[PDB]
RNA sequence: ACCAGGAUGGCCUAGUGGUUAAGGCGUUGGACUUAAGAUCCAAUGGACAUGUGUCCGCGUCGGUUUUCGAACCCCA
RNA sequence: AGAUGGUGAACUAUGCCUGGGCAGGGCGAAGCCAGAGGAAACUCUGGUGGAGGUCCGUAGCGGUCCUGACGUGCGAAUCGGUCGUCCGACCUGGGUAUAGGGGCGAAAGACUAAUCGAACCAUCUAGUAGCUGGUUCCCUCCAAAGUUUCCCUCAGGAUA
RNA sequence: CUCAUCAGACCCCAGAAAAGGUGUUGGUUGAUAUAGACAGCAGGAUGGUGGCCAUGGAAGUCGGAAUCCGCUAAGGAGUG
RNA sequence: CAAGGUGAACAGCCUCUGGCAUGUUGGAACAAUGUAGGUAAGGGAAGUCGGCAAGCCGGAUCCGUAACUUCGGGAUAAGGAUUGGCUCUAAGGGCUGGCAGCCGACUUAGAACU
RNA sequence: AGGUAGCCAAAUGCCUCGUCAUCUAAUUAGUGACGCGCAUGAAUGGAUGAACGAGAUUCCCACUGUCCCUACCUACUAUC
RNA sequence: GCGACGUCGCUUUUUGAUCCUUCGAUGUCGGCUCUUCCUAUCAUUGUGAAGCAGAAUUCACCAAGCGUUGGAUUGUUCACCCACUAAUAGGGAACGUGAGCUGGGUUUAGACCGUCGUGAGACAGGUUAGUUUUACCCUACUGAUGAUGUGUUGUUGCCAUGGUAAUCCUGCUCAGUACGAGAGGAACCGCAGGUUCAGACAUUUGGUGUAUGUGCUUGGCUGAGGAGCCAAUGGGGCGAAGCUACCAUCUGUGGGAUUAUGACUGAACGCCUCUAAGUCAGAAUCCCGCCCAGGCGGAACGAUAGCGCCGGAG
RNA sequence: CUGGGUCGGGGUUUCGUACGUAGCAGAGCAGCUGCUGCGAUCUAUUGAAAGUCAGCCCUCGACACAAGGGUUUGU
């Protein structure tokens, strides 16, 4: 999934995946991009006919369908920070957002933008500490 | 020609005779291996699936991100009244297998266990063991029984004990008891036989057989779901919407040459009512029954050290489709097989447990006792009446 | 692949029955003009794609090579 | 397949004669009225008006897609939804006209009584077939050829 | 004669080659042998010479041309 | 030949007149697989040859309407707002003897409350 | 007569998934060009072009069980 | 690690060659689905060898246990590209699989263009529209009654046989350590999770919903109120139970003989030698366990109605 | 002297405050000399009403029922 040099001791629990390939999510940062079109998700080996799918915190490959013209017609890594599919935390508590949202990152994990609009899930925030630094509200 | 994209097969072939279970009570297919150095104990027990609830507990798992954090875990309640021991059966080893050598039944057998020996208790004159019971009141009869025990200690290698459930303490409509062989593990055959001879006609609680935070095995029969197709039975892909003669099928059931149908292809048939042995179910609680002390009815089964309430394990309106749990019960982690009111076999583990999830110590904080017959939102009726106040019903 | 052809001055084409190497353009030399084109007077050149056979004698006829172009390669 | 003589336009194709029928809405052609403007020519505005092989759409007429239902059917072509058109090269009854190498065709070799790249009926006719299929009791005795030559000969004959 | 952790087992005939084996069995040819061998265990490895020629220097000890003597049981102007 | 309601309507839905007995059988259960309908979290064509099928849209009032054009259209282009129930108000007529009296049909607009 | 005006990898171009641009993350598709056009071309009509089309394609917005990934309900069957 | 000039083979996942079977018919391309098999092994387990320092990559052995994906274009097989990944290996099963589907392409009849033909027409040249029938028989398969025998019946059982299952990856730690001039850069043991798969389950979340439960509402109808009904479930909001989703949750496991390989003692062959006699370690393999079924296969026990034991001839 | 079944009662739960009655609450309108009416809606009764096992739980309330019938089986 992440496969990153900067990692916490404890690994992530399985959450519900609500963002398959083809999902257009909000781009919740000031890069100028308004849309992230998911073309695949990191870490998935998959199965026959199964779409790769993403939850919060999982890194995806995404194009920009609407935004500045120097951001489009190319692929960027991105990390989903919000999702409409309700996922169960280990406290048994179910959380969802009203919007699916992500932010454009690089291979190491640094966002291209420098501020995040909207909340960021805890599952994304602890897994990506450079995202949680620019998050305003968390989970 | 080969299939292009590889795809794993649907379903296990290791549960292949996907037929309706020839037993209703789950059979221990293999008991734990006996160690003569261990104290003499029972290895299995027989309970009844009451229902499910969920718990809150803090987790001590260093290295996890849920260390010192409280989880809600699904748990299943198994109402386990004490078993009454009525028989002793011995088994000799043989190059053809394990032969039943001798069976000795107790002097007094209850009517619940007697009902197992009949297909129709009502039209019977209820005569089982009415000539066998004369052995225990005859001096030559005891002089044959003790030589049968001498023959078992001399020749038997395995000793099992016949015990039956106490149906009168259960809210089930059934009053015919379940008999079961339970293999007595422990020391020598002589002392293992003396143990069962003393516990003959006596009752065994679930406390003596099982303990808190131990992984056991749950043996049972799956919920019956009747004749089902391949899409629900073996979970194959549905055919597209344009399919002529039906889309909930399997499109190819074999090539031309093996010129038969293989046993490995998914076919429609019985789904559910399958005998299963799930392993490593953690006992999250062994709760005691409904006690009558000082005239008070003590029923604070679900009152934890973090609750200080007086509530029982029974939720509001009781368990859906079961009844009440007024006997001692086993709270197991997660889901066990079967319907509500289904008999479940609890077996001691066949494995050695050196893992942290197996040796984890469990302290329950909260037991959910909201009604499952809807979206019940109160743990106790005193809480419900305190929140609402007086109604019109006074 | 099969059939039918075609290879000649520097380029483009003639050329038999068997004896004659042809024409246009080009090249070259001299005139005209101040000079150059145009015009006038002239000159040279051909591996006749190769070897073989027929014949006195072949570019020419007849079989085999080596490069090329044209048509066909259909029913399942 | 071929020929001779007949029977069919109760289905359908087309002409003619005589009858019958086609809710409710949309757009709004020309003509017309008034107001305003202009030197005139005329031009803006607001109504009216009710045209059109005009649009949505009912009956009717048709039959696009689901390649849906059915597919030993309800039915030797039907059923459901969705659809094309629905004042005009419209739909339809009855009468009438054209007949088989002929008719009729807004033309698909379509239609011409479940039959059409030549209908149906009877006869010539037991048409011919080097080509498939079949060819009926027993015993006894003898016992092959697939080669030569010729042939519009090569799945057949004649000849040895 | 042959052991196969791929044995083999009868014309047609129903499955195998080049190449290879200190598997094992035979045979052929030539030496190196009781004028005492072959392993194995030790001991000597000599002076002319630390060689002209090259190469800074190479002295048997990078290279090419020199490859003789004697005391000898022996030692190549030296296999590493 | 062709009643009432709703409604633009001979639409559809319900009802009166008149008609009938569910379309060549009844009973019991509610398995698969069908045929005909529905709903589906998150995603929104990634399915598939192909948005096939299904779904979105829909009536009316008030706005608003592009390129193009044969100047007729395109055009219900596209895109918006409103819509219930109740209680009012205003305006739109006729007959008799710039006025009075007597009546009466449906609309349309505005407003308040809910 | 040697194909003019035009048009083009067209429903007409083998080579061919032609080359460039544009559309996409990625396009043997689409559009716009280019023209050497196997084998375009002028009433065997060429080029255009509003309106119209149950005609053939491409992209976008919206919408959805088409799919991820299936599940449940109802009617008539099947069943007895 | 290769390997010219030459030479020996294998295989039938290529095209040919041939015409033996089928022309009183064996449904002709692809894709979807689903099962199984092969190994010429891409990955993962165990290994040996490198011009293997580490990392990465090659070559080879036992090895087919388990995997080998999501898409744009094309009807495509093939191809090519984007992206993920441990890897995105190759194949067979009448070039598996049409009474399984689909019908995009071939390959009927309609029609257009180019080329060819005087013409009718032709084109492994393009283009568009074009009916996919039947199982209730036998077997096989999946489930479901039972059948012979133990006298009859019932309880508890055993297991002969048959099936069989788990998989792989990431993060923390080791460790910026070993290794390396540096650049770079591991691994064993542990710990937490995840993928694919399997078996369940519904406490919770989500879905369904004709408890036709309870409100709301349109049109109509019962004179009105109340109560209802009809509109092939009138529509809609919420909805108990029950079913149900990696769309919620739970569980997934031990040995033995060994392969490749590395070795020990040790001759052959007075040395040496992992082998000849003998012996050891040895793995996603194999076999068993676990798990699923339970034999025209046994066992123990219960109770046995005119029947069971004990002491005449036929 | 016990059992299940049916009804009733509780519990749970589902929706969301039933009919009737009252109100100087109600945009307003009408008729009378403050009253009487119409009036969608609102407020209180009233977390009311209604449903709730048919496959939810508990009653010890009421009622009847339950000691039956057929067919075979012998070592
Ligand atoms: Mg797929
Ligand atoms: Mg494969
Ligand atoms: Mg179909
Ligand atoms: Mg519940
Ligand atoms: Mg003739
Ligand atoms: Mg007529
Ligand atoms: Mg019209
Ligand atoms: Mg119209
Ligand atoms: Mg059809
Ligand atoms: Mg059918
Ligand atoms: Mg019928
Ligand atoms: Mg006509
Ligand atoms: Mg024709
Ligand atoms: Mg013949
Ligand atoms: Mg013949
Ligand atoms: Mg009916
Ligand atoms: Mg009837
Ligand atoms: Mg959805
Ligand atoms: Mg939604
Ligand atoms: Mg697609
Ligand atoms: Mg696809
Ligand atoms: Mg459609
Ligand atoms: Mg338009
Ligand atoms: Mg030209
Ligand atoms: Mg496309
Ligand atoms: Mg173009
Ligand atoms: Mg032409
Ligand atoms: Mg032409
Ligand atoms: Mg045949
Ligand atoms: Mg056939
Ligand atoms: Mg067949
Ligand atoms: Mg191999
Ligand atoms: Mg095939
Ligand atoms: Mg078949
Ligand atoms: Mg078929
Ligand atoms: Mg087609
Ligand atoms: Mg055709
Ligand atoms: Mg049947
Ligand atoms: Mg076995
Ligand atoms: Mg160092
Ligand atoms: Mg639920
Ligand atoms: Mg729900
Ligand atoms: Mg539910
Ligand atoms: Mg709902
Ligand atoms: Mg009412
Ligand atoms: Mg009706
Ligand atoms: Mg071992
Ligand atoms: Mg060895
Ligand atoms: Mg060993």
């Amino acid at each position: 999934s992440k496969r990153g040099r900067g990692g916490s001791s404890g690994a992530k629990f399985r959450i519900s995946l609500g963002l398959p390939v083809g999902a257009v999510i909000n781009c919740a940062d000031n890069t100028g991009a308004k849309n992230l079109y998911i073309i695949s998700v990191k870490g998935i080996k998959g199965r026959l006919n199964r779409l790769p799918a993403a939850g919060v915190g999982d890194m995806v490959m995404a194009t920009v369908k609407k935004g500045k013209p120097e951001l489009r017609k190319k692929v960027h890594p991105a990390v989903v920070i919000r999702q409409r599919k309700s996922y169960r935390r280990k406290d048994g508590v179910f959380l969802y957002f009203e919007d699916n949202a992500g932010v454009i990152v690089n291979n190491k994990g640094e966002m291209k933008g420098s501020a995040i609009t909207g909340p960021v899930a805890k599952e994304c925030a602890d897994l990506w500490p450079r995202i949680a630094s620019n998050a305003g509200s968390i989970a | 020609s080969h299939r292009k994209f590889s795809a794993p097969r649907h379903g296990s072939l290791g549960f292949l005779p996907r037929k309706r279970s020839s037993r209703h009570r789950g059979k221990v297919k293999s008991f734990p291996k006996d160690d003569p150095s261990k104290p003499v104990h029972l290895t299995a027990f027989l309970g009844y699936k009451a229902g499910m609830t969920h718990i809150v507990r803090e987790v001590d798992r260093p290295g996890s991100k849920v260390n010192k954090k409280e989880v809600v875990e699904a748990v299943t309640i198994v109402e386990t009244p004490p078993m009454v021991v009525v028989g002793i059966v011995g088994y000799v080893e043989t190059p053809r297998g394990l032969r039943t050598f001798k069976t000795v039944f107790a002097e007094h057998i209850s009517d619940e266990c007697k009902r197992r020996f009949y297909k129709n208790w009502h039209k019977s004159k209820k005569k089982a063991f009415t000539k066998y019971c004369k052995k225990w009141q005859d001096d030559a009869g005891k002089r044959q029984l003790d030589k049968d025990f001498s023959s078992m200690k001399k020749y038997c290698q395995v000793i099992r004990v016949l015990a039956h459930t106490q149906m009168r303490l259960l809210p089930l409509r059934q009053k015919k008891a379940h008999l079961m062989e339970i293999q007595v593990n422990g020391g020598t055959v002589a002392e293992k036989l003396d143990w069962a001879r003393e516990r003959l006609e006596q009752q065994v609680p679930v406390s003596q057989v099982f303990g808190q935070d131990e992984m056991i095995d749950v043996i049972g029969v799956t919920k019956g779901k009747g004749y089902k197709g391949v899409t629900s039975r073996w979970h194959t892909k549905k055919l597209p919407r344009k399919t002529h003669r039906g889309l909930r099928k399997v499109a190819c059931i074999g090539a031309w040459h093996p010129a038969r149908v293989a046993f490995s292809v998914a076919r429609a048939g019985q789904k559910g009512y399958h005998h299963r042995t799930e392993i490593n179910k953690k006992i999250y609680k062994i709760g005691q029954g409904y006690l009558i002390k000082d005239g008070k009815l003590i029923k604070n089964n679900a009152s934890t050290d973090y609750d200080l309430s007086d509530k029982s394990i029974n939720p509001l309106g009781g368990f859906v489709h079961y009844g009440e749990v007024t006997n001692d019960f086993v709270m197991l982690k997660g889901c066990v097989v079967g319907t509500k009111k289904r008999v479940l076999t609890l077996r001691k583990s066949l494995l050695v447990q050196t893992k942290r999830r197996a040796l984890e110590k469990i302290d329950l904080k909260f037991i959910d006792t909201t009604s499952k017959f809807g979206h019940g939102r109160f743990q106790t009726v005193e809480e419900k009446k305190a929140f609402m106040g007086p109604l019109k019903k006074d």
